């Protein structure tokens, strides 16, 4: 896997 | 929302179920015909990867048909690799069947695919 | 073939054109009811994305249903965040909203959205 | 984009 996009 | 957080891998792994959807023949809802030979998909994905595919299947008529057929000059081979391409994102573009592969994709007006097959003809001659 | 190319935005690129259809109500072949809630969407998407669906859309019988009911303990928010971040690879998760999007991420059997709601939870114990 | 996978 989770990321900020 | 704009504090949404991402899983990266979603989009790929969503690709491959939709292939081996494709695979197992799960809810596949129309057959294309090119010359000889048949190839069942799904049209949603056809859709969202070609400009004919969308056209047809956004008309008021052939969105219900269960057949398309395609043009007999489409090469069943180029359109095989295309539809692959499709539902993986790999194309297996050879020498032998480049030109194919490039003709097919006009016809399904898929740009990104016609630029890669023009930039490695380019690149041979 | 292990000769393929490939191109590295085109599982992404299916994805948003999917979410397109789904916003234009194109090709949509199920309703799911969630409570007082109607939510329009693809079934080959839900099965992609979720084990729930995967079962229910591969049951014999269920595959040819319109329309789905999920258990009336399931939040309808938390639902609609779920179907978006299936079109959209994006979770909208926030403190007022998490428990209901684990919740439902547990009946519908996302374990990876499962697994961050629980990481956050954690966090802020 | 086009890559060797
Ligand atoms: C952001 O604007 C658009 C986005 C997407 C589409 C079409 C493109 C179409 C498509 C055409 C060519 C290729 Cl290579 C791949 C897909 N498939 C699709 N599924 C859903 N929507 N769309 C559009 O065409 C109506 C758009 O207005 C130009
Ligand atoms: C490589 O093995 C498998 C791959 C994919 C599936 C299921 C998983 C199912 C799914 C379950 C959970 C989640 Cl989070 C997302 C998707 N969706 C799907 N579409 C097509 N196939 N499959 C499988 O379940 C039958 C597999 O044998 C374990």
């Amino acid at each position: 896997a989770w990321v900020i996009p | 929302a704009d504090s949404c957080i991402q899983f990266t891998r979603h989009a790929s792994d969503v690709l491959l179920n939709l292939n081996r959807l494709r695979s197992r023949d799960i809810l596949t809802d129309v057959v294309i015909v090119v010359s000889r030979e048949q190839f069942r998909a799904h049209k949603t994905v056809l859709m969202a990867c070609s400009g004919l595919f969308y056209s047809i299947f956004t008309d008021q008529l052939k969105c219900n048909l269960s057949v398309i057929n395609l043009d007999p000059e489409i090469n069943p081979e180029g359109f095989c690799i295309l539809l692959d391409f499709m539902y993986t994102s790999r194309l297996n573009l050879r020498e032998g069947n480049i030109m194919a592969v490039m003709a097919t994709a006009m016809y399904l007006q898929m740009e990104h695919v016609v630029d890669t097959c023009r930039k490695f003809i380019k690149a041979s001659e």
